C-alpha cells in the first residue's frame, strides 16, 4: 500500500506521503513518484492507492477545479473544494469503482488551514489529523500522543521524523523515502525527506 | 411548411437583432424597479403596476422574488417570462450548494443565468425572454453586490440602476445623489426618492411601490416590508427630503 | 515478452526478445515485439499478443492525425497520455497490456510506461513482461548513466539473455534497438549467445 | 398553372395534377450527356459517351460497376448519382454476403427505386435527380430505367435527354437487335447510336465513349482503349 | 434566400443553392497545379498585403497526407473544414488498409460530404451540413498508377484534370495552360511553367515572400514545400520574360 | 446498515420539547476510530431537525439532497417547511432509489406547529418504512441495545431539564455497551423557544 | 446449462513458403466433438487470383469470417480497381477480429499469397489478430504435431545446414507428407486434401486422399 | 423545421398573439370568484342554447382535489387538456409531501405550463383564463391565471365578457370583511343586473368552501335558496 | 428555426449570414494586441457611466489558461459562451495530452468553433471576432485573431472592433520587431487615435510573459498618458 500521513496544525498543514510506485506487486517500477496533485489555489491534494485510478482522478478533479478557478476571476474555498471531490467519488462509485484514498488539504482566508479526510467511498470529514494505507496502523497514534495544542511547525516535522522512522523498523515493507508538503504562511514548499 | 417562420434567431442588415432590440424596448414599458447599494446592505426598490383596488397588496408582490438566502432580484419586464427564470435561477442557486457544500456568489449565478437568455437567441429558434432583472446579493469574497441582466444576456455589475420605464429622469437622481458610503436608514429614503420622481408624483400613495434589503449581520437576514412598515419610511421622506 | 529501456547518456536504448507462447506451447518465435509510432517514438508491446498491439497502431492514428493538424512533433508525455487514456475505458473489460514508450520529444529524452488500468509511470529504467525482474535486475549492477554506445548495446544483450535463460515465457531471437536523436538505428537477431561457455558441459 | 406558388417544396401539388418540385428534377436528366443500352439475345452492351470540360482534363467516367454481371450509367448530376451507385453496390454485396447466390436484377431495381419515392414524400429531402441506366444478365439479359419517381420498365433499347429525340428514332425502327447474335454487329449498333445522336462539328468518338458488355458468360468486361478504336470504332 | 430552401431545382433542371455557391469559388487566391508523368507540382499566392501578418499561419497549399497534397479556393475558412475531414478519412484508411489511401478515391468522400443533403445513410449524421461547402479543392498526390491532379467544385463534379488553375484567375490562368503545357515535361520543366502561368495573371511580382510552390515527387512519395532557398532559384530562371 | 462507518441516534419527546441525541464517531473501518467530530444530526429547519445514521457515504449524501430540496421548497412557498411534509419527502426520496439504496437510517425529530407544538417524531429504515411514534425513537447500529434500554428509563411526559438527563442516560449507558460506536454524544434537547447543543463527556473507548 | 458456444470442429492447415510460392494444404473433415459430420468441407477459400486464407476453429465462424473478408475485398476491388495485396489484406483482417474483440471469433486462420513478381509471403496469427509474418505454419487440432515437423526443413537445428535448394517439385512433397503424418496421429485430421500452390501464375487445386481413420 | 415561436414578438413591443388571445375570453361566458373571511366562492352563469343538454353533463366549476376549486373562461377544449394536467400535479405533490397541495405551489405550477405554451414551438397560447380558489392552512385564496402565464392574487373578480363593467360592482360592494351567506347575495347581483340575459335560474353554477368543509359545488335547488333575494 | 439552414448563400455568392454578423463587431468596443520578443501586451477599450460599475467585471482581457490571454470585440453578451466553449477545450487539452494548451491549438479552437456555427443548422453565427495571445508549445508568443467568417491568422500586431482600419494603419507603420517592455506599451497606448477620449478610464492594458499575466495599475498609466497629448502638440 501508500502511508498518507496529514498533520494539522494551528496555522499550517503538512502532508506526507509515500514515493514508491507499487506496479507489478513483487518489483519497485520507479522511486520518487507523483502522489500530490497540487492546485493552483493553495490546495495542496494528496491521492492514494492504485496508480491506474489515482491518476485518472487526481487529472480530472484537478483540471475541473482549475476551471472554476478560471471560468471565475476568485479561487475555490478549501471547503468547497473537499466536497467537491467527495461528490465526484460519490458520483464514479455506482459505474466505476475508484479505490482511491484522498488527503484533502488546503487554506483559506476565512476558516484557517484546513485538512480533510476520506476513504474508498466519499467519508470526507475535517479532521486535524489522519493517515491512510496499511500504514495507518502504525502512524496515527503516534500523532495522537504528539498533538499539543498551537503547534508550530518546526515541532510538527519533528513528529514526522519520530513517525517515518517508526515505518522504518516495524512496518511490513518499510518505506525510506518520503515527501512532505509544509504548507506554512502561503508558501507550499516541497521538502522531500529519506530514512 | 417553412413560409411561417418569423426568423427570430437571424441578424439584420444593421448587424443588430430584431428580437432582441423588440423584447428591449418591451421591457422599457414596464414597471420601473430601483437598485441600490449601501455600506449596510443592498436595497432593491419595486413599482406595483395598478390594475384595480382588489388586489390584496398586504400579503405579497409580484416585482421582487427571492432566489436564496442571500440573492433576491427585481424583476422589471414580462411577468410571464419572468416566472420560469426565476424557477431556473432557484435551481441554479441550489444546484451550487448541492455540488459544492457553500453558498452560490451572486456573481456566479447572473453568469449561469444569462446563459439561458443568451442561449434562446442563439439557437432553438423560438422568442427571447422579455425581462431584464436587478439580481443582487451578498456574498463572502466581495461583499454585496448588484447587478443587471438583458434580454440579450450581456449583465453588468452596478451600484445603482432604475431600469424599467423612465429609465433616464431616474438615473439622473442616482447619479447625483447616491453618496459613495451611506447608511441603511439614509439610502432607504434616497430609493424612495428616485421613486417618487419616476412616476411624476411627489409622494407615494402607501399602495404603491415595495422594498427589500439584504443586511448582512452575519447570517443574511433578508427582511422584506409590509404595508405598515412603509409608512414610516413615507413620514421620514415628507420630512426633509 | 522481456523487454528493455535504458536512457543513457545517448538516446533510449530499448530490447526485447522475440517469444510468443500460448500456456504450455510456443505459437511463433518471430514476433516484432516492438511497434513504431512516428519518426522519435517507438512503443514496445508486451503482456498480450493483440490486446496491446491494436491500440499501438491505434496510437499511430491518433498521432499521425494530430501530427498534421498542428505540424509539430508530438511528445511522448502527450503519446503516454493518449494511449493511457484510450486504456482506462477498456479497464474491467479483459485486457491485458503492458506497453513501454519512448521517443525523443522536445524536452530531452523522455520514456514512459504504460499499464493495462492506465498506469502511467515516468522513469528511467523500466522493464515488463513475463521474465521481466531477472532483466530488471541486472542493470542495476551496470546502468551508470555515463556508458558509451559499444558497451551499452552489450548491455542490453546481457540482460535479456539472463532473462530468457530463467524464464520459460520469453525467449527466442533478440532485438535490441537504439533511439537516436533525430530517428532510430536498428540491430536484429542473436538467437544463441555464450557469455559463460567453453562447451564443456552444462551450467548450474 | 402558376410556377410561383405550387413550385417551392415536393409536397405543393398543382392544380392540374402536376408536382413540379420533382418535375423539375425529371429535366435534370436531359441536361447531361447521352447513354445507349442495347439487349441482344445473349448479350448486353452499353454505350456512353463522357463529357470533357475542357481540352486539358479528362473525360470524366459515365459507366460504372456494380457486381460481377451488374453494371449503370448514370444521367444527370453524379454527386446524386453516387449515392445511388454506393447503395447498389452494397446491396449486391450484402446478398453475397448474407446468402450466396447472385442478386436478383429485378429485387435490386426494385431496392433502388424505393430510394427515389422515400426521398419524394418528405418535406426536407428533395428528389434524387439523375436516371440510372440499369442493365445486367442474372438468367435473361435486362436493362431497366428508373426515373426520379418510382418507376420500372425493362426496355430494349434507349437514350438519355442529350439528344435522345434522334436516337429514339434510330432504335424505333430497329428490332433486328434480338436476331444480332454477334456481338460485333451489336455493339457496331450501339455506337451507330451516338453517331447519329451527337452535336454538328464535333469528334465522332476520340477515345471518349466509354463502352461495356454483359452477358451469358461475358461478366462486365469494360472494353480497353486498344479494342474499341481498332475497328469498332472506325467502321464509319 | 426567399421563401426557397436548400433543396430546391430550378426550371432548367439544377439545384438553386449549388449554383449560388459556385460563384463564391471564383474570390480567393489563385493557385495552379500541374500533373506530368515524372511528378506532380502545385503553385498559389501568398496574399500578405498586411505587413503585421506573420505569413507563416497563413498557406494556401496544405496537406492531407505525405502522398496527397492540395490546394483552396473560395471561403478559406470552409476549406478548414473539408481538409480536416480529408486528413482524418485518409488517416483511417491508413488504419484499416496497412496502404495509402488512392487520389481517385480520397476525392470521392470530400465530394460526398459537399452534397450532405439527400443523404440516407452514417458517418455524416452526427452533423449534417446545411449549406454546401464554397470551396474548390485542387487535390494531387502520387497514390499509385502514377501521379494524379484532381479537382472538386461545390456541384461534386469532380473531374480529373491534366493541369488546372482555381482562384480570381481562374479564368485568366486557364488559356497560359491550354496552350503551353506540353504531354512529356520534367520536373524543371513543370516548376518553370508554374511560375510563368502566375506571372501573366498577377498584381504583384513573383519574388520570394510572393510564390509559395510545393511538389510532390514519384521516386520518395512525398510532397514537400518548398523553402526560400529552392523558390529562390527557380524565379531566378525567367524561361520566358514578356511585357 | 453496515458495521463500517458506525454510529446511532436517538430522539425523545417530552411534554412540549424534544430532544435528538447522536454519537461522533466516524468509524473508518469497522474497528477503527479516526474522527471524534462527526455530527449525525443536521438542522435542516428552524424546527425540524434530522439525525441520519448509517455508512458515511450516504450520510453526507441524503442530507445534501434533503438540503437541496428543502431549500427549494422554502423558498418556493415562503414559509418555513413543517414535519409532516417534510417525513413523508423522506419516505418518497428513499423509496425513489429501491433498486440501489442509501444505506442510512434515519430520525425525524421536529414540532409539527398545529402556535401549538407537537412532539411528531419518526423514524425509518434502508427503504423508507415510514413508522410514526409518538414516544422515544431510535434508528442505528445501536437498535438492539437502545429499545430495551429505553424502555425502562421512560416517563410519559418530562419538561425540559427533565428530558435531557432521561436522554443522557439512555444514551451513555448504550454507547459504553457497544464497541464500533460510541466515542463522544451531542444531544440536541430543543423548545419551541430556544435550542441546546450540549454535549457529553462519553467513554472514550 | 449454460451454452458455451465454442467447439472445435477439427482440421488443420498446413502452410509453406519460398521463393516465389506458397503451399497452403488442409484436410475437409467438419466433425464434431467426438462424431464426424461428413467428410467434405473446404476450408480453405480463395480471395483473389494470388491470395487465399485456410481456417480451423468452428465452421460457424469459418464461413461467416471468409464471406466477411470476401465482401469487403469485393468492395475494395470496385472503389480503388486495382486488387489489393496480401500486404493489405492481412491489415484488413487484423481489424475485423478486434472489431469482435469481447466475443472473438473461433478461428485460427492463415493468409497466404504472393504480392510481387516473386515474395513469397505468409501470415499467421492467433484467434484475435496479432498477425506475423512467418515462412511457416500449421493451425488447427494437428497444430502441436506438425509445427515441430515444419521446423526442421525450414529452419535448423543440425550441424550442417544442409538442404540449400527448396524447389516446388519436393517441397509439395514434403507437405503431402507432413499432412499423412497429422492423420496418423492426431485424430481431428480429415482424409481428402487440397493442396494448394500459388505460383506466379496463379493457383492450383491439387488433391490427396488420406486415411478415413 | 417543424418547430418555430408562433407568438414573436411585434415593434410595439407586445406579443399580438397573447393580445389575440385575450380577445377570446373578453367575448365567452362570465366567470366571478369572491373570497371572504370564511370561504371563497366562485360562480360562473352557464349560457344554456337549449333544453337537450344535460346541467349536470358540462361544467364550468371542477375539482382539482378535495380542496381546490377550478373556474375556466374562454376555449372549453383548452380547459380539460389544462385540468389534466392540474389534477396531475396535484396528485405528483402529493405523492412526495403527504400533505393537500398548496395554492401558491400549485397556481406556480399550472403558470409554468401554460407559459411553456407560449414560447414552445409549434403550438399557441391558451385561449382561456382560470380562476383557482381553495382552503388552504395559510387561509382562503383566489387566483386568476392570465392566458399569458402571469397570475393576480385576486379577492374578488370576474374574467369573462364585460370583465370592465360587471367588476365596478365589486368596487363599491365589497369590504374587507365579508360573511360566506353575504358573498352568495352579491356574487348573484353581479350576474343577474349587470347583463341583460333572462331570468337567471338553474344556468348558475355556484362553488363554496363552507369554512374548511371540503370542496362543495352547489345544486340547482340549493342555489334556489339565494336566488329568491 | 430548429434544424433549419440560417446562413444560407445569397444570389451573388456571398454569404449574407456572416455578413451581418461581422458587420457586428463595428459596433463594438475596440481592442489592440502588439507581440514582442518574449512578452505580448494587449490594450483593450471600455466606456461605463461614471460613479457607477467600479470593478467593470472584467469584460474583455480574459484568461484562458495561466498562459493563454484573450481579447474580444463585438457582441459582449456572446463572450460568455465563447469563452466558456474555449476555456473548457483549454482544461481537456491539459487532460488528454497533459501538456497546456498552446495558442496554436486554442486559435485553432475558436476557429473551429465560430465556422461550426456558420455552417449548422438553427444556429446564428456568432457574431464575435477575437484575438488570443498566448504561448506556442515552445518558449514563442503568437499572437492570433479570430474573425467571425471562421479565418483566423497570426499577426505581429493587430486591432479589432469599432473602426479597425485607422488603427490597425496606424500599427503599421512605427511597429518595432524587438520592442522594449516600456515602449511597447508607449505603442500600445498610442492607439487612442480611434476612441477620442483621453482619460485613463477608457483603455486597460495587460503584460503577458513569464507564462503569468500581469496587469497594469492606474498610476503608471497616468504617466503615460500624459505624454499622449504632449507628443500631438
Amino acid at each position: 500500500m501508500d502511508t498518507l500521513i496529514g498533520l494539522r496544525g494551528n496555522n499550517f498543514v503538512v502532508l506526507a506521503a509515500d514515493t514508491y510506485s507499487i506496479n507489478s506487486i513483487i518489483k519497485l517500477k520507479n522511486d520518487d513518484n507523483t502522489k500530490f496533485y497540487d492546485i493552483h489555489g493553495n490546495k495542496c491534494l494528496l491521492l492514494g492507492g492504485s496508480i491506474g485510478d489515482r491518476l485518472q482522478f487526481g487529472e480530472f478533479i484537478r483540471k475541473n477545479v482549475h476551471l472554476y478557478q478560471y471560468q471565475n476571476n476568485t479561487d475555490m474555498f478549501v471547503k468547497s473544494f473537499a466536497f467537491f471531490t467527495r461528490k465526484n467519488l460519490a458520483y464514479y462509485l455506482r459505474r466505476n469503482p475508484f479505490e482511491v484514498n484522498c488527503l484533502i488539504a488546503g487554506y483559506d482566508k476565512k476558516d484557517g488551514y484546513q485538512l480533510y479526510w476520506c476513504d474508498y467511498l466519499s467519508n470526507m470529514d475535517s479532521v486535524n489529523k489522519g493517515a491512510h494505507g496499511y500504514g495507518a496502523y502504525l502512524v496515527s497514534a503516534i500523532l495522537d500522543k504528539y498533538y499539543h495544542e498551537n503547534l508550530t511547525v518546526d515541532e510538527a516535522l519533528d513528529i514526522f521524523k519520530l513517525c517515518f522512522e517508526e515505518l522504518k523498523k516495524r512496518f511490513l515493507l518499510t518505506q525510506i523515502n518520503y515527501e512532505l508538503r509544509i504548507m506554512y504562511d502561503n508558501k507550499v514548499e516541497t521538502q522531500y525527506v529519506t530514512v | 411548411a417553412r413560409r411561417y417562420d418569423s426568423r427570430t434567431t437571424t441578424f439584420s442588415p444593421e448587424g443588430r437583432l430584431y428580437q432582441v432590440e423588440y423584447a428591449l424596448e418591451a421591457i422599457n414599458n414596464a414597471s420601473i424597479t430601483i437598485g441600490l447599494i449601501t455600506k449596510d446592505g443592498v436595497i432593491l426598490g419595486a413599482d406595483k403596476v395598478f390594475i384595480s383596488k382588489l388586489i390584496d397588496k398586504a400579503n405579497n408582490y409580484e416585482k421582487i422574488y427571492k432566489i436564496d438566502k442571500h440573492i433576491f432580484c427585481g424583476v422589471a419586464g414580462l411577468n410571464a417570462d419572468a416566472n420560469i427564470l426565476i424557477n431556473q435561477s432557484r435551481l441554479y442557486a441550489q444546484r451550487y450548494l448541492y455540488n459544492y457544500n457553500e453558498v452560490q456568489p451572486v456573481s456566479q449565478l447572473v453568469v449561469q443565468i444569462c446563459d439561458i437568455k443568451q442561449s434562446y437567441t442563439q439557437y432553438g429558434g423560438l422568442r427571447p425572454y422579455g425581462v431584464s432583472f436587478l439580481i443582487g446579493g451578498y456574498d463572502t469574497k466581495d461583499g454585496y453586490q448588484l447587478y443587471h441582466t438583458d434580454p440579450s444576456g450581456n449583465y453588468s455589475g452596478w451600484f445603482a440602476t432604475a431600469i424599467g420605464t423612465n429609465n433616464l429622469t431616474a438615473s439622473s437622481v442616482l447619479k447625483q445623489e447616491w453618496k459613495n458610503d451611506m447608511t441603511l436608514e439614509e439610502g432607504l429614503l434616497l430609493a424612495l426618492k428616485t421613486l417618487a420622481k419616476s412616476t411624476d408624483t411627489e409622494i407615494p400613495k402607501s399602495e404603491k411601490i415595495e422594498l427589500a434589503y439584504l443586511t448582512n449581520k452575519d447570517g443574511e437576514v433578508y427582511q422584506k416590508y409590509l404595508t405598515e412598515k412603509e409608512i414610516e419610511e413615507l413620514i421620514k421622506l415628507y420630512t426633509q427630503k | 515478452t522481456t523487454t528493455l529501456a535504458f536512457k543513457f547518456k545517448d538516446g533510449i536504448i530499448v530490447a526485447v526478445d522475440s517469444r510468443a507462447s500460448m500456456g504450455s506451447f510456443i505459437s511463433s518465435q518471430n514476433v516484432e515485439k516492438i511497434i513504431e509510432i512516428n519518426k522519435n517514438i517507438l512503443g514496445t508491446m508486451a503482456g498480450g499478443a493483440a490486446d496491446c498491439l491494436y491500440w499501438e497502431k491505434y496510437l499511430g492514428k491518433i498521432i499521425k492525425i494530430y501530427e498534421l493538424r498542428n505540424n509539430e512533433k508530438i511528445s511522448v508525455r502527450a503519446a503516454s497520455t493518449i494511449l493511457s487514456n484510450i486504456l482506462y475505458q477498456y479497464k474491467g473489460y479483459g485486457l491485458c497490456c503492458g506497453i513501454i514508450l519512448s521517443g525523443y520529444d522536445h524536452t530531452g529524452f523522455n520514456m514512459f510506461y504504460v499499464d493495462d488500468s492506465g498506469k502511467k509511470v515516468e522513469g528511467n529504467l523500466f522493464s515488463c513482461g513475463s521474465g521481466s525482474t531477472y532483466a530488471y535486475s541486472i542493470l542495476d549492477s551496470a546502468y551508470d548513466y555515463n556508458l558509451n554506445l559499444d558497451q551499452a548495446v552489450e548491455l542490453a544483450r546481457n540482460a535479456i539473455y539472463h532473462a530468457t535463460f530463467r524464464d520459460g515465457g520469453s525467449g527466442g531471437k533478440v532485438r535490441v534497438f537504439h533511439i537516436h536523436k533525430n530517428g532510430y538505428d536498428k540491430i536484429i537477431e542473436g538467437e544463441d549467445v555464450f557469455d559463460l561457455h567453453y562447451h564443456y558441459t552444462n551450467p548450474e | 398553372m402558376y410556377r410561383n406558388l405550387y413550385d417551392t417544396d415536393n409536397i405543393i401539388y398543382s392544380p392540374e395534377g402536376r408536382l413540379y418540385q420533382v418535375e423539375y428534377a425529371s429535366e435534370a436528366i436531359k441536361q447531361g450527356t447521352c447513354a445507349v443500352a442495347i439487349k441482344s439475345k445473349d448479350y448486353v452492351v452499353v454505350s456512353g459517351l463522357k463529357k470533357c470540360i475542357s481540352k486539358l482534363s479528362f473525360p470524366q467516367e459515365k459507366i460504372f460497376k456494380i457486381d460481377d454481371y451488374i453494371g449503370i450509367s448514370m444521367s444527370g448530376i453524379t454527386s446524386d448519382a453516387k449515392v445511388l451507385t454506393k447503395f447498389m453496390q452494397n446491396e449486391c454485396l450484402s446478398h453475397k454476403f448474407l446468402y450466396n447466390e447472385n442478386i436478383n436484377i429485378e429485387s435490386l431495381v426494385r431496392s433502388v427505386a424505393d430510394k427515389y419515392q422515400k426521398n419524394t414524400q418528405k418535406s426536407s429531402k428533395r428528389a434524387f435527380g439523375v436516371g440510372l441506366m440499369i442493365a445486367a444478365y442474372h438468367n435473361e439479359p435486362c436493362i431497366f430505367e428508373t426515373r426520379p419517381n418510382g418507376s420500372y420498365f425493362e426496355y430494349d433499347a434507349l437514350s438519355f435527354g442529350a439528344r435522345s429525340h434522334a436516337s429514339k428514332t434510330y432504335l424505333e425502327k430497329n428490332l433486328h437487335l434480338f436476331e444480332e447474335c454477334s456481338l460485333e454487329e451489336l455493339i457496331l449498333h450501339c455506337l451507330k447510336a451516338l453517331k447519329c445522336s451527337l452535336s454538328s462539328e464535333s469528334e465522332l468518338t476520340i477515345s471518349n465513349t466509354a463502352l461495356a458488355v454483359v452477358g451469358k458468360n461475358h461478366p462486365w468486361q469494360e472494353i480497353s482503349s486498344l479494342q474499341l478504336e481498332e475497328y469498332l470504332s472506325k467502321v464509319k | 434566400e426567399y421563401d426557397r430552401g436548400v433543396n430546391t431545382f430550378s426550371p432548367e433542371g439544377r439545384l438553386f443553392q449549388v449554383e449560388y455557391a459556385l460563384g463564391a469559388i471564383k474570390l480567393g487566391s489563385t493557385a495552379v497545379g500541374i500533373c506530368v508523368n515524372d511528378g506532380v507540382i502545385l503553385a498559389s499566392e501568398r496574399r500578405i498585403s498586411s505587413t503585421l501578418i506573420e505569413k507563416d499561419s497563413v498557406e494556401k497549399l496544405l496537406s492531407i497526407d505525405d502522398h496527397i497534397g492540395c490546394a483552396m479556393s473560395g471561403l478559406m475558412a470552409d476549406a478548414r473544414t473539408l481538409i480536416d475531414y480529408a486528413r482524418v478519412e485518409c488517416n483511417h484508411y491508413k488504419f484499416i488498409y496497412n496502404e495509402n489511401i488512392n487520389i481517385k478515391s480520397c476525392v470521392e468522400l470530400i465530394s460526398e460530404l459537399a452534397l450532405d443533403f439527400s443523404n440516407l445513410s452514417d458517418s455524416k449524421r452526427k452533423k449534417i451540413m446545411s449549406r454546401p461547402f464554397g470551396v474548390a479543392l485542387l487535390i494531387g498526390g502520387v497514390d499509385k498508377n502514377g501521379p494524379c491532379l484532381w479537382y472538386t467544385e461545390p456541384s461534386g463534379t469532380n473531374t480529373r484534370f491534366s493541369a488546372a488553375s482555381i482562384g480570381s484567375a481562374q479564368e485568366g490562368a486557364e488559356l497560359l495552360l491550354q496552350e503551353n503545357y506540353k504531354k512529356d515535361m520534367t520536373f524543371e520543366q513543370a516548376e518553370i511553367l508554374a511560375l510563368t502561368v502566375l506571372r501573366q495573371v498577377m498584381e504583384d511580382k513573383l519574388s520570394t515572400s510572393n510564390v509559395e510552390i510545393c511538389a510532390i515527387k514519384k521516386s520518395d512519395q512525398t510532397f514537400y514545400k518548398y523553402n526560400t532557398d529552392d523558390i529562390s532559384r527557380i524565379i531566378d530562371v525567367l524561361p520566358s520574360p514578356v511585357y | 446498515i453496515y458495521n463500517y462507518n458506525g454510529g446511532c441516534v436517538l430522539g425523545m419527546s417530552g411534554s412540549n420539547c424534544v430532544a435528538i441525541a447522536c454519537d461522533l464517531r466516524l468509524g473508518a473501518n469497522t474497528f477503527t476510530t479516526v474522527s471524534t467530530k462527526f455530527s449525525k444530526i443536521f438542522k435542516m429547519n428552524n424546527n425540524v431537525y434530522v439525525g441520519l445514521s448509517g455508512l458515511a457515504t450516504d450520510i453526507q449524501t441524503l442530507y445534501e439532497i434533503l438540503r437541496y430540496r428543502v431549500n427549494l421548497y422554502e423558498v418556493r412557498q415562503d414559509a418555513e417547511m413543517d414535519v409532516e411534509c417534510f417525513a413523508n419527502m423522506l419516505s418518497s426520496i428513499l423509496y425513489s432509489n429501491r433498486f440501489s439504496p442509501y444505506f442510512v437510517n434515519p430520525i425525524v425529530v421536529g414540532f409539527k406547529l398545529k402556535v401549538n407544538y407537537e412532539p411528531y417524531l419518526t423514524a425509518y429504515d434502508l427503504i423508507g418504512a415510514k413508522c410514526e411514534t409518538r414516544d422515544f425513537v431510535v434508528n442505528g447500529v445501536t437498535s438492539e441495545q437502545l429499545f430495551g434500554m429505553c424502555e425502562s428509563l421512560y416517563v410519559k411526559d418530562q419538561d425540559e431539564n427533565g428530558l435531557f438527563e432521561t436522554i443522557s442516560q439512555c444514551l451513555l449507558s448504550a454507547l459504553d455497551r457497544d464497541c464500533i460506536s460510541g466515542w463522544g454524544a451531542e444531544v440536541l434537547v430543543l423548545t419551541p423557544e430556544k435550542i441546546i447543543k450540549k454535549k457529553l463527556k462519553a467513554r472514550m473507548d | 446449462k449454460r451454452w458455451y458456444p465454442y467447439i472445435d470442429n477439427g482440421g488443420t492447415v498446413i502452410g509453406l513458403t519460398g521463393k516465389d510460392y506458397v503451399i497452403l494444404a488442409a484436410d475437409t473433415r467438419l466433425s464434431l466433438s467426438y462424431s464426424i459430420y461428413t467428410r467434405f468441407c473446404p476450408k480453405i477459400s480463395k480471395l483473389t487470383d494470388k491470395c487465399i486464407i485456410g481456417s480451423s476453429g468452428m465452421q460457424s465462424d469459418i464461413k461467416t469470417l471468409h464471406s466477411l473478408l470476401q465482401k469487403k475485398i469485393q468492395l475494395f476491388v470496385l472503389e480503388h480497381s486495382h486488387y489489393p495485396d496480401i500486404h493489405v489484406i492481412a491489415r484488413l483482417l487484423c481489424v475485423i477480429l478486434y472489431s469482435r474483440r469481447f466475443f472473438p471469433y473461433y478461428a485460427f486462420n492463415i493468409l497466404a499469397g504472393v504480392d510481387e513478381n516473386n515474395k513469397g509471403v505468409l501470415y499467421n496469427y492467433d484467434s484475435v489478430g496479432s498477425y506475423c509474418e512467418a515462412t511457416h505454419s500449421c493451425v488447427g487440432s494437428g497444430s502441436q504435431l506438425i509445427l515441430p515437423i515444419l521446423d526442421n526443413r525450414v529452419e535448423q537445428k543440425n550441424q550442417l545446414i544442409k538442404n540449400t535448394n527448396f524447389n516446388l517439385g519436393d517441397d509439395i512433397n514434403f507437405v503431402k507428407d507432413a499432412i499423412t503424418s497429422a492423420t496418423e496421429r492426431d485424430i481431428y485430421t480429415g482424409d481428402k486434401t487440397l493442396i494448394y500452390v500459388i505460383d506466379k501464375m496463379g493457383i492450383n487445386v491439387n488433391t490427396l486422399d488420406l486415411k478415413q481413420d | 423545421e417543424y418547430s418555430f415561436s408562433l407568438t414573436t414578438f411585434s415593434p410595439t413591443g407586445k406579443l399580438v398573439q397573447i393580445e389575440y388571445a385575450l380577445n377570446r375570453v373578453s367575448s365567452s361566458s362570465p366567470a366571478l370568484g369572491i373570497r371572504a373571511k370564511n370561504g371563497v366562492i366562485i360562480a360562473t352563469e352557464k349560457k344554456s342554447p337549449n333544453e337537450l343538454i344535460e346541467e349536470n353533463s358540462i361544467f364550468k366549476i371542477q375539482q382539482i382535489s378535495e380542496h381546490i376549486g377550478i373556474v375556466y373562461a374562454g376555449m372549453p377544449g383548452d380547459f380539460r387538456v389544462l385540468l389534466k394536467r392540474a389534477r396531475k400535479e396535484a396528485i405528483r405533490y402529493s405523492l412526495q409531501y403527504g400533505s393537500e397541495i398548496l395554492v401558491k405551489e400549485l397556481v406556480k405550477i399550472i403558470a409554468s405550463i401554460v407559459q411553456e405554451f407560449t414560447q414552445t414551438g409549434g403550438v399557441r397560447p391558451f385561449g382561456l383564463s382560470l380562476l383557482i380558489c381553495g382552503v388552504d392552512v395559510y387561509g382562503y385564496h383566489l387566483y386568476q391565471i392570465d392566458p399569458s402565464g402571469c397570475y393576480f392574487n385576486w379577492m374578488a373578480t370576474c374574467v369573462g365578457k364585460d370583465y370592465q363593467n360587471n367588476m365596478s360592482f365589486l368596487e363599491k360592494r365589497y369590504n374587507k370583511d365579508i360573511e360566506i351567506e353575504d358573498a352568495i347575495h352579491t356574487a348573484i347581483l353581479t350576474l343577474k343586473e349587470s347583463y341583460e340575459g333572462v331570468l337567471n335560474e338553474k344556468n348558475i353554477e355556484i362553488g363554496v368552501a363552507y369554512d374548511n368543509k371540503p370542496f362543495k359545488i352547489l345544486t340547482q335547488n340549493e342555489i334556489k335558496d339565494y336566488l329568491i333575494e | 428555426s430548429y434544424d433549419r439552414a440560417i446562413t444560407v448563400f445569397s444570389p451573388d455568392g456571398h454569404l449574407l449570414q456572416v455578413e451581418h454578423a461581422l458587420e457586428a463587431v463595428k459596433k463594438g468596443g475596440c481592442a489592440v494586441a502588439i507581440k514582442s520578443s518574449n512578452f505580448a501586451v494587449l490594450a483593450v477599450e471600455k466606456k461605463n457611466i461614471p460613479k457607477l460599475q467600479n470593478p467593470k467585471t472584467t469584460e474583455k482581457l480574459i484568461k484562458l489558461d495561466e498562459h493563454n490571454c484573450l481579447a474580444f470585440a463585438g457582441l459582449n453578451a456572446d463572450a460568455r459562451v465563447l469563452v466558456n466553449k474555449t476555456r473548457l477545450e483549454c482544461q481537456r487539452y491539459y487532460l488528454n495530452m497533459d501538456e497546456p494548451a498552446p495558442v496554436d491549438y486554442i486559435a485553432k479552437y475558436v476557429a473551429k468553433v465560430q465556422q461550426k456555427f456558420t455552417h449548422r443548422g438553427g444556429v446564428r453565427p456568432f457574431g464575435i471576432a477575437t484575438l488570443i495571445a498566448g504561448f506556442k508549445n515552445n518558449k514563442e508568443i503568437c499572437i492570433y485573431q479570430t474573425e467571425p467568417s471562421g479565418i483566423y491568422a497570426a499577426w505581429k500586431a493587430q486591432a479589432i472592433g469599432k473602426n479597425a482600419k485607422i488603427v490597425q494603419e496606424f500599427l503599421e507603420k512605427n511597429y518595432q520587431e524587438n520592442m522594449e517592455q516600456k515602449d511597447c506599451i508607449f505603442l500600445a497606448l498610442k492607439a487612442i487615435f480611434e476612441v477620442v477620449e483621453l482619460s485613463s478610464k477608457n483603455v486597460e492594458v495587460a503584460l503577458l510573459t513569464e507564462k503569468d499575466l500581469t496587469f497594469i495599475e492606474e498610476q503608471e498609466i497616468n504617466s503615460m498618458v500624459e505624454l499622449i497629448d504632449q507628443e500631438r502638440t
